[PDB]
């Protein structure tokens, strides 16, 4: 909210600087902003009074400033002149943005920073004084943002309350003078609901709704927000930020029958101030006759009831809405005006009757008319409650953490309004006032203490606990796996969790992409079904900068909503990807550089695995993103945690990239707990033997590995494939391939009868199940 | 660098009884709103810069809903820290949420426990200041500043003490049980620390970006 | 019952942590040993033949002794433990006190440095079917170690080294500021035949140089294109 | 194994508020047994 610092000044004065003054808003929890003053400074310059003109289209003239001789000014300024008062600078450069002998321009109305060319002063021309007097140009605009919790400091009257309480100030709360009734032509009204348990409404016949707007009222206005329309809408919202009650005035002469405040009938049409036409539901408040409906209760007025240049009778609206009953009506018609958000907040419902004598009073000073008597349609005890709250003083002892006099206690609750009765004794029975709606419980009293004791003089302490050996199984911790995956050559990236549904769609085009209902660009509308559709574009971007060599790795969540009927079927699980672009190794004298391949890439993998004690087996994977032949599915106990390989190479081609190798792990699997047991170690010599092997190129060397390692039996400690050859000797279809057999015996040394043994039994099963060719070095 | 500076704000509190704590990102609305003193259309809802799918299904605009979780299964004491990523329709930012309820706590405890967690961060004697603001499950609520760059004030975090029917909906009794709590934007405090003046670049990844925290 | 404190939050700089330190050397491959602070004198001696180790007055053997000026001494004969069991391949690192003791006048100019020492000898990575096993080359280890550094924020120097043990050709010594913090290299291949070690790489740092804290500070980068140029020098080899 | 055990041990603490705490190894007979109310490797007296 916007207000002028000198119009809060005649409410309450606190003889400090305008920067004092808003340091204490701000520590009052009323931040300011910004304070400004209303224009820019320049020097030195008076609206003068032209005298004489001299014809030549521009056009030479004469202005007196009242000092010595009338200056003599050319000027192509067409407004009207020779006989005007409007401003020019008499000599100088000062302008924002600017600068018979010339000398000066006629000033014009803009290039001022508060704004027809060159607008004279409508009366009362001063001889030499400055216009930053006369227009209060050096007025301070103080820019206050108030929470939704304080909807009474939306006023002067509510600002003026704060700053008289943190000075110990009263306030000059100006004297309304009621006006008496002369005439007796009063409407009826009739609530029909519960959100209006207050209403206020005065007939004035005869106004004269085409000339007034005051020069007071128009800047107090204006350096609120407010620009001026009627004169009657400027009356109801000059009240609306001096004393914080909203008011409207209707077109009596499209009022038929009696005034009724009631609930929207369903889908209810009605065209507002704003040539907008709105279909109502049962749940927004409607200000309507017996026929039609005049305005939205509390939030905008239609274009039916409004009040325009031929209107002669008015009838005044001054009502109190209930905070519960207009929250959220006014967003839902894309509306936020003044008299919206300050019901939503809350506003005094005390006022209707105090803002009708000043709107009435200030009608009757600005426009003629006779007043009838105000229509009181209230529903009390539906009114907002103010119980009294029980306060104790141990209570804000231990919600402070320190000790606050009780003399304080008493004081500042009472200068915000409240009736403390200090009961027996040490206790206290608080009663908050009518403006407040942020008092309830004791903890709201508590936090008044604070504010106006201070939130400065909060005394520092330590909380204090019991130590307790918290419960914590051995694990592959989070802090290990990035120094793990670092180590490895990657630099950790975090993109956004909102991707792009085209590269969603390239990836996997089965996908099922859990998209945004407001997302902020097409290119972060739906949820990454994987980490690569908001990776890919950070590995570009480096790209298109001249970056051969980028290897991501992120510790984020995808969003699985595969298969998913509704959205709480959303799977939203964390995962590790791996993004590789280049050489595994950056460029130096050892090698050319070169990319990975997939063993390079399984090699990383398998190592972040054995960093977490993880057993997998690996099964040729089946993602549409994934190049088929070298492409993994990482399984533990059957089931899929992963998988690695190379990016499609016809997708690969499509994104504009180079050799990409991609991988993604469940962090619940990789980021496990483990724990290790010891097993014997024998005193006794193992004994090593090759196996050579002429299989079928389509037998998975896994599948061989594990077929030694059972048929080879107990005594058989460890296999590991050492050589494989598929050159000159080999048929095509075929390969040779070379595994290390290393013999253990836990309590003796072997003797030669159980190896051969066992060589004889494991050589005659890879005879038969495969048809191969075997040696046994 | 954001995972950097969220490991050490975190490791004051992980290594002094704090224990670390995640949730879901896709959040409902009671855990997000209803079970935080919010009404529902109270002014404190603002749906046009909280990213939603549904009606009752939303991103997160803070990590609430794993203090929220905490506060519901587990019982008091309660010393817990919540980092994460959050967004809001501006997009993607983290932020560290943290919680303690225990028998007994004050605005002079959670004043303390801010200053030197500020003091210890940046490393330096920082000028702080505490100035009243609102929150629904706070009262006291406090926002808290500190004079960085040119003698400006620059928020950093806010804070407060948990409000009665915060505790109470989650089943623990106001009465027997305080509690206090505080939340800040990770970005925030790592372009201070960092000395970095455009966030963009935290999520555009650049290779010599983030090199130069190497 | 359980006893309270005040949630007080300590002062911490960003630091290399020794948690970091084993899981970035075991990343590399390296396993953790963890030897006697005492060895053999011989030994000792064999590796600096101008030592002065301390030595304890009531030793339980010959070969526990000496205070250990290198952790050398006593990871040695824990390498030759597993080369006599059929093991062509063991790694090792430890953490690592070592006792220099040379140049001191009382015990109380002892200087116990806690160091992180490498002990590598085999092929460097395990045999697998992509090569056959050999032993590493300087750069290999070098580049292992330049890694470890590096993960600490660790600005080096290298120059050769001049210890006794270390092959003359082929040790660097670690400088940062110009003064010393560790070295590299291999053994002295005839410390290797005296030891049976075939072709050894071994290597030690100070904990405090490598286990440092550090400072992050951002500089802007360029929005426009940079320029790539070649340079072919003819120079000599010295 | 012990650095495995010694670190879990530790972190029992760590994590509630204890600090880790080393030393030399080579100590004297004020900070080994004089400071507390009183087969051992000794160098010299
Ligand atoms: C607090 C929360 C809300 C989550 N945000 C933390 C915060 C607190 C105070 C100021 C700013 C931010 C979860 C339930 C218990 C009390
Ligand atoms: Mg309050």
């Amino acid at each position: 909210m916007k207000i002028s610092e000198n119009w809060l000044r005649t409410w309450v004065n606190p003889a400090i600087d305008s920067d004092t003054l808003s340091d204490q808003l701000t520590m009052l929890g009323l931040e300011v902003d910004e304070l400004a003053s209303v224009a820019k400074p320049f020097t030195g310059v008076v609206v003068g009074e032209v005298l004489t003109v001299e014809q030549h289209p521009l056009r030479v003239t004469t202005v007196n400033i009242g000092s010595g001789e009338p200056l003599q000014i050319v000027c192509g300024a067409p407004n009207v002149r020779a006989g005007m008062k409007a401003p020019v600078a008499t000599i100088g450069a000062v302008l924002p943005g600017d600068f018979v002998e010339s000398q000066g321009m006629l000033c014009g109305a803009s290039e001022i920073d508060l704004e027809d060319g060159l607008l004279e002063l409508p009366a009362d021309a001063p001889v030499g004084v400055n216009i930053r007097e006369y227009l209060k140009l050096d007025d301070n605009v103080i820019d206050i943002s108030i929470t939704p919790n304080r909807g009474d400091c939306f006023s002067i009257r509510g600002i003026a309350r704060e700053v008289a309480v943190i000075n110990q100030l009263q306030m000059n709360e100006p004297e309304i003078k009621s006006v008496d009734a002369t005439i007796t032509d009063e409407k009826k009204v009739v609530i029909n609901t519960d959100g209006a348990p207050r209403y206020l409404g005065r007939v004035i016949k005869n106004v004269n709704v085409k000339a007034a707007t005051p020069e007071w009222m128009e800047q107090a206005l204006a350096r609120s927000g407010i620009r001026t329309h009627s004169i009657l809408v400027d009356v109801t919202n000059y009240v609306l930020m001096e004393l914080g009650q909203p008011m409207h005035a209707f077109d009596l002469a499209k009022i038929e029958g009696t005034v009724h405040v009631r609930q929207a009938k369903p889908q209810e049409k009605l065209q507002l101030l704003n040539d907008q036409e709105v279909e109502l539901q049962e749940d927004v408040m409607v200000i309507a006759d017996d026929q039609k409906a005049l305005a939205i209760a509390g939030i905008m007025g239609g274009l039916a009831s409004s009040v325009t240049d031929d209107t002669t009778d008015i009838f005044l609206e001054s009502a109190f809405f209930a905070p519960l009953a207009i929250a959220g009506r006014a967003r839902r018609f894309g509306l936020h005006t003044d008299s919206s958000q300050r019901y939503e907040r809350g506003v005094d419902f005390e006022l209707p009757v105090i803002a009708m004598n000043r709107a009435s009073q200030l009608i009757q000073e600005l426009a003629g008319g006779e007043f009838g008597p105000i229509t009181v349609a209230e529903k009390s005890d539906l009114l907002p409650k103010r119980e009294a709250i029980e306060l104790k003083q141990a209570q804000v002892d231990q919600l402070l953490g320190y000790k606050v006099a009780a003399e304080f206690i008493t004081d500042a609750l009472t200068r915000l309004g409240c009736e403390v009765t200090v009961q027996a004794n040490g206790e206290w029975s608080v009663v908050p006032p009518s403006h407040r709606y942020d008092m309830a419980i004791y903890q709201d009293l508590i936090e008044e203490v604070a504010r106006i004791d201070g939130y400065d003089n909060i005394q520092i302490s330590l909380p204090s606990m019991d130590v307790q050996l918290a419960k914590y199984q051995d694990r592959f911790e989070i802090a290990q796996l990035r120094q793990t995956v670092a180590t490895l050559g990657y630099q950790e990236a975090i993109s956004f969790s909102f991707a792009d549904a085209k590269l969603e769609k390239q990836l996997n085009p089965q996908v099922s992409p859990l998209m945004l209902a407001n997302p902020i660009s097409s290119d972060l509308a739906a949820m990454r079904s994987t980490l690569l559709s908001s990776l890919i574009p950070c590995v570009q971007y480096n790209l298109n900068r001249q970056q051969s060599r980028v290897r991501f790795f992120e510790l984020g969540l995808r969003f699985d909503y595969q298969n998913a009927n509704s959205i709480q079927d959303l799977k939203q699980i964390p995962t590790l990807a791996l993004v590789a672009v280049g050489s595994r190794e950056p460029e130096s004298w050892h090698a050319k550089p070169q990319p990975m391949d997939f063993f390079d890439f399984k090699g990383e993998v398998e190592e972040i695995l054995a960093a977490g004690r993880v057993k997998v087996e690996y099964v040729r994977s089946e993602r549409p993103w994934l190049h088929p032949g070298q492409s993994a599915e990482i399984l533990v106990d059957g089931q899929s945690i992963g998988y690695l390989g190379r990016l499609h190479p016809s997708l690969e081609n499509e994104l504009d990239l180079s050799t990409t190798w991609v991988a993604e792990l469940d962090q619940a699997a990789v980021l496990q707990s483990y724990v290790s047991n010891f097993t014997e170690l024998s005193r006794f010599p193992s004994v090593r033997r090759d196996i050579a092997l002429l299989i079928s190129d389509n037998i998975n060397v896994r599948d061989i590995q594990q077929l030694i390692e059972k048929t080879g039996g107990e005594l058989l400690d460890s296999t590991w494939l050492f050589d494989v050859y598929t050159g000159q000797g080999v048929e095509e279809g075929k390969r040779s391939l070379a595994f290390a057999l290393l013999w253990q015996h836990p309590s003796r040394t072997l003797e030669d009868a159980e190896i051969k043994s066992g060589m004889d039994n494991i050589i005659q099963v890879l005879e038969n199940t495969y048809q191969a060719t075997l040696r046994a070095s | 660098p954001v995972t950097q500076v969220q490991e050490r704000i975190c490791q004051f509190f992980t290594k002094a009884g704090f224990t670390v704590a995640t949730g879901p990102e896709v959040e409902d609305d009671y855990h997000n709103f209803e079970a935080l003193n919010i009404p529902g259309h109270h002014p404190a809802r603002a749906m046009h810069d909280t990213f939603y799918f549904d009606a009752n299904h939303l991103l997160r605009t803070h990590t609430s809903g794993v203090q929220i979780r905490t506060m519901e299964t587990s019982q008091p004491p309660i010393r817990i820290v919540c980092p994460g990523r959050v967004y809001r329709c501006d997009p993607m930012f983290h932020q560290i949420e943290g919680l303690y309820v225990a028998e007994n706590t004050s605005f002079a405890e959670l004043k303390g426990l801010l200053i030197n967690l500020l003091n210890e961060f940046f490393e330096k004697d920082l000028k702080v200041r505490f100035r009243p603001s609102y929150f629904p499950f706070t009262e006291p609520s406090a926002e808290v500043d500190i004079m960085d760059e040119r003698g400006r004030w620059l928020e950093v975090l806010g804070c407060g003490m948990v409000h009665p029917n915060v505790l109470r909906a989650a089943g623990i009794d106001p009465d027997k049980y305080k509690g206090f709590a505080f939340g800040l934007g990770v970005e925030r405090f790592a372009m201070l620390r960092y000395g970095i003046n455009d966030l963009r670049m935290f999520y555009q990844n650049d290779v010599r970006f983030l090199r130069q925290f190497a």
